[PDB]
RNA sequence: GGAUUUUUGGAGCAGGGAGAUGGAAUAGGAGCUUGCUCCGUCCACUCCACGCAUCGACCUGGUAUUGCAGUACCUCCAGGAACGGUGC
């Protein structure tokens, strides 16, 4: 039941990301967005990545962007907004 | 499966939490719930726009966490076997 | 009966009836005031009625500190270094001390954070001209002695002496 | 669990609603739900400017619910 | 005519060029390849458009039910 | 006592234009005719409109699937 | 599995920081399951505020640290 | 399935308390209705706002969905709350 | 145990326009220092649209109440508006 759904359903687009080792990113509310491969999920889109790139722009408060990396993170579900899986990693 | 007792078992480790208001804790940590409640120890705290505070002790609720930041030597492949 | 560690580790601490947090040290005859930081700047209140301070000094910063009871003691000089130690510091009673002199009142013009100063029964209230120059000096000070500064007090303050 | 509000003496009676972003409506309550979910018979809303629009019955949600004050007696 | 579910309206879209609109603003469009329960979205081949505007493509967009505002069916 | 379900029942059944406004947000509302509905409020609108009341605007869309945890308030209109 | 996390901190005064800014120092007698904190003679600092018993909801707590030992 | 501070607030009802809102309106007045998900319903209440729009209202219902914090007397945190 | 009152968030972003107005001691680039010219970051004043209206706290003057209580806040008139938030 639970394992059908997060196999055939919107999960599965997470799920081959784990499976394969595929790079997809994640745009957050914070207008930054975070390309990496997903390690570990869950029901809530709990996702602990390895090897993310972090990517926004910032205003001096002209403006300009940044980008930074990170080895290990892990990211709620909640500041999830938006997750795009694209063949980058080939 | 479940992250939480993934992340319940990430004591006694140096690890940092971004909140969604821009302020960054970064301490060791001691005490996790069921709910995601992060209670660390001797903590620094720098919040948008403020300078850096140390603390003894912190509670960080798991609604108010909006990222986390772990080390590289972690064994996130051993404490991925429940 | 000095001030130390053990003894204000063992004091009474409570809210007073402005909603503060005071710590009640009151029946311990301190010659001087020191050794506080054990409180670590956690009460907003110094309740040291019926001391024998001598001089206000020897505190360490205290940025949480905003009112000081030093009624019924012989305090007859203050710190010059007051205003690097407590820079809130608004409310200061110095009712009944031993302050003759209208220099000792000197120090005091560094706190631009007090509001609230009390120095009646004193030696020095009974001089000639003492609230007009407490009022030059101090010109932070908006009641001196349980009553408002108005803007002819002032006025008569920046005249003499100017 | 899955108490419903106390809305049984507010009942049949003229009341004020406020909706979130600063939304203001009058009306008469005719009924009650679970969900803090309230229907306004003949409602008012206050615009901007201040004049009053009839809207007619409406269904309020308890989601944007902010504070509903009984301008009649109970 | 007869009154249809949201959720059979849902599991019938798949398949169907929709746009998918979220409360920043920003829009999704594409094909729609799974729908769950939950209310989640994942599409394949989809472009964003902004403010009337296309942005670009980017393939398999998945998008949760607490972000996304509407859906229209093109 | 009048359920808000059965007046949602009534208000799908009788096929009339109802106007829904977002939660934060009183420049855009949506109308249509909700023809479905379901435990989470989901309406289902056929033709539906956004109208901006700050620019005086109307973009038609069609059949629209609008979420119960946005629309704030709902009301009936005549058109 | 202890839950004494909540437990250590009782009859003690903390100062929770609100979403909005708002820091609320007083004395944590009690909690339940949605974090709802009981401060007796609780201080507002963002200015002092005299509030006294405020009984803040779990919805609005950011973060929690310690302020100083119990009366 | 009760909380200590929803019984806490259960137990102050008909004390002369107040409950500031997320928004910042402070409903003040005699707790007449006090559920268990944080629903305060008084009578004869007074608005007193973070905006300080001062009126008095016959009756007023605050939810517990934006209501931020409450505001009660001192008379029922000795006893039985002391635990 | 992610679908309205608590914990998988409806949050993010920007402060109206103009003027041969004024400043970047040590911190912009280009015309390859210094002097000058141009352009995507503030504060002070002036003008249009003291951004607008509201109530609370607050300062000056006059004025009323002499009253034994456990408190959102407490007389009224006029001027000024340093502060808070609400809707456009």
């Amino acid at each position: 039941r639970e394992e059908e759904e997060f196999n055939t359903g919107p999960l599965s687009v997470l799920t081959q990301s784990v499976k394969n080792n595929t790079q997809v990113l994640i745009n957050c509310r914070n207008n930054k967005k975070l390309l990496g491969r997903v390690k570990a999920f869950d029901r809530h889109c709990n996702m602990v990545l390895e090897n993310v790139k972090e990517m926004w722009t910032e205003v001096p408060k002209k403006p300009v962007n940044k980008d930074r990396y990170i080895s290990k993170m892990f990211l709620r579900g909640d500041s999830v907004i938006v997750v795009l899986r694209n063949p980058l990693i080939a | 499966m479940k992250l939480v007792r993934f992340l319940m078992k990430l004591s006694h480790e140096t690890v940092t939490i971004e909140l969604k208001n821009g302020t960054q804790v970064h301490g060791t940590i001691t005490g996790v719930d069921v709910s995601m409640n992060t209670h660390l120890k001797a903590v620094k705290m720098t919040l948008k726009n403020r300078e850096p505070v140390q603390l003894e002790t912190l509670s960080i609720r798991g609604n108010n966490i909006r990222y986390f930041i772990l080390p590289d030597s972690l064994p996130l492949d051993t404490l991925l076997v429940d | 009966v000095k001030l130390t560690a053990e003894l204000i580790e063992q004091a009474a601490q409570y809210t007073n009836a402005v909603r503060d947090r005071e710590l009640d040290l009151r029946g311990y005859k301190i010659p001087v005031i020191e050794n506080l930081g054990a409180t670590l700047d956690q009460f907003d209140a110094i309740d040291f009625s019926d001391n024998e301070i001598r001089k206000l000094d020897g505190f360490p910063l205290l940025r949480r500190l905003k009112t000081l009871l030093v009624n019924n003691n012989r305090i007859c000089r203050i710190g010059e270094g007051l205003d690097q130690a407590l820079p809130c510091l608004t409310e200061l009673i110095l009712t009944n001390n031993s302050l003759v002199e209208l220099g000792d009142l000197d120090p005091l013009a560094s706190l631009k954070s007090l509001t609230y100063l009390s120095i009646l029964r004193n030696p020095v209230t009974n001089k000639k001209h003492y609230r007009l120059y407490v009022i030059y000096k101090v010109p932070q000070v908006r009641v001196l002695d349980f009553q408002k500064v108005k803007l002819k007090e002032r006025q008569e303050a920046e005249k003499m002496f100017k | 669990k899955a108490h419903p509000p106390e809305l049984k003496k507010f009942m049949d009676k003229k009341l004020s609603l406020k909706l979130n972003g600063g939304r203001h409506v009058q009306g008469i309550l005719r009924g009650f739900d679970p969900f803090m979910n309230l229907v306004i018979d003949e409602c008012v809303e206050m615009a901007t400017s201040g004049q009053q629009n009839n809207i007619g019955m409406v269904v309020i949600r308890g989601n944007s619910i902010i504070m509903l004050e009984a301008l009649e007696r109970v | 005519s007869l009154p249809l579910n949201p959720k059979p309206f849902l599991n019938g879209l798949t398949g169907k060029p929709v746009m998918v609109k979220l409360k920043w603003g920003m829009e999704y469009k594409g094909y729609l390849v799974s729908v769950d329960g939950y209310m989640n979205m994942q599409l394949a081949n989809t472009e964003e458009y902004i403010d009337g505007a296309l942005s670009g493509h980017l393939g398999e967009v998945l998008i949760r039910c607490n972000n996304v505002l509407y859906i229209r069916g093109v | 006592m009048v359920q808000p379900i059965n007046l949602i029942f009534r208000y799908l059944q009788n096929r009339s234009r109802i106007q829904v406004w977002l939660y934060e947000q009183v420049n855009m509302r949506i109308e249509g005719c909700i023809i479905g509905f379901d435990e989470y409020m989901n309406l289902v609108l056929d033709d539906a409109e956004e109208i901006h009341s700050k620019t005086k605007s109307r973009k038609q869309l069609g059949r629209i699937m609008l979420k119960g945890d946005n629309i704030t308030l709902l009301q009936s209109v005549s058109n | 599995g202890k839950s004494s996390k909540m437990l250590q901190h009782i009859d003690y005064r903390m100062r929770c920081i609100l979403q909005d800014g708002r820091i609320f120092i007083g004395t944590f007698k009690a909690f339940d399951k949605h974090m709802n904190l009981i401060l007796c003679d609780c201080d507002e600092f963002r200015e002092k505020r005299v509030l006294g018993l405020v009984l803040l909801r779990g919805e609005n707590l950011v973060s929690m640290t310690v302020e100083g030992p119990p009366p | 399935s009760i909380g200590v501070p929803i019984k806490v607030l259960h137990e102050a009802e008909g004390h002369i308390v107040t409950c500031e809102t997320n928004t910042g309106e402070v409903y003040r007045g005699k707790l007449i209705e006090a559920e268990d998900n944080m629903n305060c319903q008084m009578s004869n209440i007074t608005v007193t706002y973070r905006d300080g729009r001062v009126a008095q209202l016959e009756q007023v219902y605050i939810r517990g969905s934006k209501i931020r914090f409450l505001i009660l007397p001192d008379m029922l945190k000795n006893a039985p709350m002391l635990k």
